[PDB]
RNA sequence: AAGACCCACUCCCCGGCGCCGGGGGGCCCAAGUCCUUCUGAUCGAGGCCCAGCCCGUGGACGGUGUGAGGCCGGUAGCGGCCCCCGGCGCGCCGGGCCCGGGUCUUCCCGGAGUCGGGUUGCUUGGGAAUGCAGCCCAAAGCGGGUGGUAAACU
RNA sequence: AGUUCAAGAGGGCGUGAAACCGUUAAGAGGUAAACGGGUGGGGUCCGCGCAGUCCGCCCGGAGGAUUCAACCCGGCGGCGCGGUCCGGCCGUGCCGGCGGGGCGGAUCUCCCGCUCCC
RNA sequence: GCGGGGGACCGCCCCCCGGCCGGCGACCGGCCGCCGCCGGGCGCAUUUCCACCGCGGCGGUGCGCCGCGACCGGCUCCGG
RNA sequence: CGGCGGCGAUGUCGGCUACCCACCCGACCCGUCUUGAAACACGGACCAAGGAGUCUAACACGUGCGCGAGUCGGGGGCUACGAAAGCCGCCGUGGCGCAAUGAAGGUGAAGGCCGGCGGCGCGCCGCCGGCCGAGGUGGGAUCCCGAGGCCUUCCAGUCCGCCGAGGGCGCACCACCGGCCCGUCUCGCCCGCCGCGCCGGGGAGGUGGAGCACGAGCGCACGUGUUAGGACCCGAA
RNA sequence: GCAGUCGGCAGAGCGAGAAAGAGAGUGGCGCGGACGCUACGCCGCGACGAGUAGGAGGGCCGCUGCGGUGAGCCUUGAAGCCUAGGGCGCGGGC
């Protein structure tokens, strides 16, 4: 049927937590690494570049 | 068949309620629909406001909410009487008009009359011909800083009276608060028999001397 | 945790400009993989279009 | 901190191999190729790292510092080692030993200089 | 997730899971709330005593919002007005005590439960409890009523 | 229920320990200075500890001040106080069992009549 | 910092949202176990095969 | 609504007409078939330096002898051009409309075989009858209807 | 014979399974066949088996190598606060204030609008 | 008198300072010291390092396939 | 074992298994209903493909996550994937929770000590003030104190760590006893005033309650169970 | 049971019938040392193992599709299918 439940409501406080959990774990290195990303030579991970 | 200990529970299913099922998966693009008419309606009345007209200051009948003022159909005909505006040029000068409503206590039709006189206070008024303006119109300063307001035209807020901290008074530490609660509510539970009593008892004890 | 060190902020040729940004106190929140999956696991069946 | 890491990744890193009922890290600085906690070479403030040379001949080794942790590109520092076998396994023990240096991976780079060292060495 | 029901252990098991002496039939009971008074009348009293039956008085147009009166305690009373709302009235010495109007924080009644901590107050409320006000009374206060 | 635990006489200077969650009561005036060890702690009952001048450690601070858990009052939530154990016990339809039924709304014709009253049949 | 906030400011674009609460705040291990005051309040390690 | 007393502006719209500044359709718009090599065929594989092949607001897709950002159609772009149909402004001719608010005084005002009652039948959560309909009775005007328990008084 | 890379794709033609059938090869055959356990025999292929293992240290033997240790220069890295070397940064640290600001508060108190009053 | 504006107070936060204290092992520099490594010199062969040889010894692992013996230890069944 | 032997390149070595054959022992055909099936019980000639506990809602309990006396934006609104995600707080209206009980009118969750005064005859039977104050008993994980003691020539002599007779505070929880709230019953004396009434309030003792006695809920996800729905699939007259 | 891999910052203990400290102070040459530890891991002892209906756990058993990932495989040959070939796993299967 087309009225299965597609969707799901997650808790605000929840969506903002693992929003949290994902920022902090993109600044650690092992963990983007094990991501898979090519950052062996990127001069620091937060890398922010100016607002040119 | 219920098992052990559990809830008795009526489902109202037992009809054909698989034909009317009402999904929502058109909910975004109802809402999505729903905001380009909004701004197309903004768009069309440019410096009119895009809420809409003033609503009037109403209390919420019914007792759980009548703490809680919030926005009327239309100010009354009293209420634009008093404040001196044809209830004709109001629909068109941008107010809310309910020849219905009543009033019943003075202090709710003051304060949509003073709305009114604050909101005739803000009105920036456009001359009917571009080239000409005429007697009430608004000068051309307001006219080149109009601009088109949102969300409610002065919305309507609670105000709490804040009441300062007082030395309380003896009259106030000897009134006895549940006494009269208890007392008032036996005097309108009696008041009709007690009458009928004391008029019975009354006029049947003039047999003595008639 | 509490120690939040000075970011480098980057410039268009990529070496480091002298500006610098204290680490946003996001980066240390608690990273919690099973939160983090449990968030995707329920918002990304929210774009889902039926089928039936 | 690394142990943090560690129960992020100890089973959702993308160097994670589980084929045929063994395990494998592929990760750069891994010695011995091994997911543990022990051996991983990127959740540790200090890695030993053992690989062949840019060249064909040579031992380069590679140790992680201590500052930059967050910095990827000034954080590793790489020394090849070109000598014979008995002096490559001395300067492996003399940097993983005197300096103290992550000191239970001694062996685990000192056979991983003999073998590759022995992949260098010809075949008839 | 289908695949982490009771359904994928039992492929393989011919029954799945209902016996094979007393099968999986339609409705071998009755639907929904079926014999309540006469086979399922053992669980009806032993678990929902009173379900049967007809008690009290009707009233047939019934306003929820004409009997509204939603209560509050006096261990929580304070919660209404902010903390420097008593910690001011806790300092002084004029005797100024703070109100707090009831009403205005959403409750229309003042039972009495908890202790009221030992300075002046004066509470507005449509009603009151008789235990509410003897301990505003005693603590030193005032139960002022409101319409 | 912290404070009171606390309060009792021999148990000055010295840490609460809860392996759950420290929750906020509104319904008290004065917090004293309290040295507390929980996993959770929440937001106003954080702010009233503090600024009663009190510490909030966690179960990895406890492990390095205490490492046996000496001057600890270890303390629980009521384990029976969610409301299914109003449900649990004897079944509500046979004698004294003050046992809360499953209903769908209270009221007077909600589970009211028959095993209830004397004069609807019986009374239990 | 004003999205999400620091720990001692909340969420300036956000209604009311604090940054989540670590529920350990070391979480090096090995450093809170070979620190020397766990060690003194250890026992002895019985590190011995007793093999049938 | 009309009369009297005051206050107060002469601009709304119709029929024609010309002039000024969204919609359909049509045609178009970046860059590799470069050098080797695999193949039946390449869109595959390698290379293109000191401009790290070229474009990239285009690396959606489809077609082309496997697999294509760059071969082609397209894609992207507040990109272009040509028609068409509006909408929107100003101007002219003819015609229409020659209009209001306040104060006081004097007048005027309402929908019937309908409401309502009984009964019957259906309907409703509407329970001494929620609504509808048939039949019978059958209105009033400081009246009528409603005010969720039938009825009388207020 | 020819086309095609391919007819081992031939106009119900991509792939072309199983049931079932034909033929070739091999084995067998009176308790219907079939199966489990245990061996044996023969085949098919496999091990590219068929004089059989290297590894580390030491001794000896001849050989080769501009080669070891130690000292000089430079670079990199690791590690007593080097008790109390110099300087920074950070604190889910605190105290001080002739401080300079945002936010909030059911904490208190000079101007304007508005409503009766001559 | 109302509503609003102004001011004070209180709390928290941010930024200047003045001072302790903690960390730099989620977060450093400079010199000094000790060490290790890399490169370049000097060193020059009773040292070092390569590759071969002996049916070499030492310690580990296995013998290509088919076998046998010896003693040790455990469990058993017997016998003198 | 610091003991040995034999055989080897075109006919032999090994390959437990894998194809065929031989032999001894075992061995009745599966599925199903049934006390009992190899059954003279039914279905099944063979092969391929399809083919049966799902989804929605509600409830219960368990478990996971977030926040927590609160929680939740689900409806509305603001700003390719994206019909997503982010935000709103003077959008928490509202739901559920923080309070129950009674048919209802309704009512609605501790008290003691001290100073003053046979009215009666609260020595007893109210109000003026102050103080202390949310119960107890038993068991109870943990934790606290410590008569003494844990050797290296021997007497001291200190600090730290450990052990410990005994004594404690006692978490959660259980059992019991008191206490408080609403219904109802019995007994009995008072207290109040704007109206002194067919008024209002109180006490003691039982007793009915899905209560209180220093919260534990809300949202989301998963799992089982019971239902209403075609409801595991096929089947009537 | 094991975080004790506690190494020229060394000293390599804790199976042993008998509560506790291989405690600390002060007076009377040659640069060496196996493995380990996916702590959801590894190791050690002891006892046990029938199973219909039924319940629970683990599946590096299998299918399809999605979200990440493998600088994955592939016209120097993918899927599928056949096989007296080699094997692995208790088995599903690979
Ligand atoms: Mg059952
Ligand atoms: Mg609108
Ligand atoms: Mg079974
Ligand atoms: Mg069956
Ligand atoms: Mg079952
Ligand atoms: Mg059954
Ligand atoms: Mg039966
Ligand atoms: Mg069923
Ligand atoms: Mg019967
Ligand atoms: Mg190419
Ligand atoms: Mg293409
Ligand atoms: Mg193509
Ligand atoms: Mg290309
Ligand atoms: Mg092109
Ligand atoms: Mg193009
Ligand atoms: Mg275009
Ligand atoms: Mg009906
Ligand atoms: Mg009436
Ligand atoms: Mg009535
Ligand atoms: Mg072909
Ligand atoms: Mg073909
Ligand atoms: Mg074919
Ligand atoms: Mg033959
Ligand atoms: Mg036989
Ligand atoms: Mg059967
Ligand atoms: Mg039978
Ligand atoms: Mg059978
Ligand atoms: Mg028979
Ligand atoms: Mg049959
Ligand atoms: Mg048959
Ligand atoms: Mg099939
Ligand atoms: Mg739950
Ligand atoms: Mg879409
Ligand atoms: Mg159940
Ligand atoms: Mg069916
Ligand atoms: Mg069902
Ligand atoms: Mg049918
Ligand atoms: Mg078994």
């Amino acid at each position: 049927k087309t009225w299965r439940r597609w969707h799901r409501r997650v808790n605000t406080t929840q969506k903002r937590y693992a929003i949290c959990s994902a920022l902090a774990a993109s600044a650690l290195p092992a963990l983007v690494m094990s991501k898979g990303h090519r950052i062996e030579e990127v001069p620091e991970l937060p890398l922010v570049v100016e607002d040119k | 068949a219920p098992s052990r200990n559990g809830m008795i529970l009526k489902p109202h299913f037992h009809k054909d309620w698989q034909r009317r099922v009402a999904t929502w998966f058109n909910q975004p693009a109802r809402k999505i629909r729903r905001r380009k008419a909004r701004q197309a309606r903004a768009r069309r009345i440019a410096p009119r406001p895009a809420a809409g007209p003033i609503r009037p200051i109403v209390r919420c009948p019914t007792v759980r909410y009548h703490t809680k003022v919030r926005a009327g159909r239309g100010f009354s005909l009293e209420e634009l009487r008093v404040a001196g505006i044809h209830k004709k040029v109001a629909r068109t000068i941008g107010i809310s008009v309910d020849p219905r409503r009543r009033n019943k206590s003075t202090e709710s039709l003051q304060a949509n009359v003073q709305r009114l006189k604050e909101y005739r206070s803000k009105l920036v008024l456009f001359p009917r011909k571009p080239s000409a303006p005429k007697k009430g119109d608004s000068s051309a300063e307001e006219l080149k800083l109009a601009t088109q307001l949102t969300g409610p035209v002065m919305p309507i807020r609670n105000v709490f009276k804040k009441e300062k901290a007082r030395v309380i008074t003896e009259e106030e530490k000897n009134f006895k608060a549940f006494a009269s609660l208890r007392m008032a509510r036996a005097n309108a539970r009696l008041f009709g028999i007690r009458a009928k009593r004391a008029k019975e008892a009354a006029e049947q004890d003039v047999e003595k001397k008639k | 945790a509490c120690a939040r060190p000075l970011i480098s902020v980057y410039s268009e040729k990529g070496e480091s400009s002298g500006k610098n940004v204290t680490l946003p106190a996001v980066f240390k929140a608690p990273i919690r993989p099973d939160i983090v999956n449990f968030v995707h696991t329920n918002l990304r069946k929210n774009n889902r279009q039926p089928y039936a | 901190s690394a142990h943090l890491q560690w129960m992020v990744v100890r089973n959702c890193s993308s160097f994670l191999i589980k084929r045929n009922k063994q395990t494998y890290s592929t990760e750069p600085n891994n010695l011995k190729a091994r997911n543990s906690f022990r051996y991983n070479g990127l959740i540790h403030r200090k890695t030993v790292g053992v690989e062949p040379a840019a060249d064909g001949k040579g031992v380069v080794v590679v140790m992680k510092r201590r500052s930059g942790q967050r910095k990827p590109a000034t954080s590793y520092v790489r020394t090849t080692i070109n000598k014979n076998a008995r002096a490559t396994l001395s300067s492996i023990r003399h940097m993983i030993r005197k300096n103290k240096y992550h000191p239970d991976l001694r062996m685990a780079a000192i056979r991983r200089a003999s073998a590759i060292l022995r992949s260098q060495k010809p075949v008839m | 997730p289908s695949r982490l029901r009771k359904t994928r252990k039992l492929r393989g098991h011919v029954s799945h899971g209902h016996g094979r002496i007393g099968k999986h039939r339609k409705h071998p009971g009755g639907r929904g709330n079926a014999g309540g008074m006469h086979h399922h009348r053992i669980n009806f009293d032993k678990y929902h005593p009173g379900y049967f039956g007809k008690v009290g008085m009707r009233h047939y147009h019934l306003k929820r919002n004409q009997s509204f009166c939603p209560t509050v305690n006096l261990d929580k009373l304070w919660t209404l007005v902010s903390e420097q709302t008593r910690v001011n009235a806790a300092k002084n010495k004029t005797g100024a005590a703070p109100i707090i109007d009831v009403v205005r924080s959403g409750y229309y009644k003042v039972l009495g439960k908890g202790k009221l901590p030992k300075q002046p107050v004066i509470v507005k409320a449509k009603f009151f409890s008789r235990r509410a006000e003897e301990k505003i009374k005693g603590v030193g206060g005032a139960c002022v009523l409101v319409a | 229920r912290m404070i009171r635990k606390m309060k009792l006489p021999g148990r000055e200077n010295k840490t609460a320990v809860v392996v759950g969650t420290v929750t906020d009561d509104v319904r008290v005036q004065e917090v004293p200075k309290l040295k507390v060890c929980a996993l959770r702690v929440t937001s106003r009952a954080r702010s009233r500890i503090l600024k009663a001048g009190g510490k909030i450690l966690t179960f990895d601070q406890l492990a390095l001040d205490s490492p046996k858990g000496r001057g600890t009052v270890l303390l629980s939530g009521p384990r029976k106080g969610r409301e299914v154990y109003r449900h649990f016990g004897k079944a509500p339809g046979t004698p004294h069992s003050h046992t809360k039924p499953y209903v769908r709304s209270k009221g007077r014709k909600f589970e009211r009549a028959r095993g209830r009253r004397a004069s609807r049949g019986y009374k239990n | 910092d004003d999205l999400y906030g620091t720990w001692r400011k909340a969420a300036s674009l956000k209604s009311n949202y604090n940054l989540p609460m670590h529920k350990m705040l070391n979480t090096d291990l090995s450093r809170i176990l070979k620190s020397p005051e766990i060690q003194r309040a250890l026992r002895a390690p019985r590190k011995k095969i007793h093999r049938r």
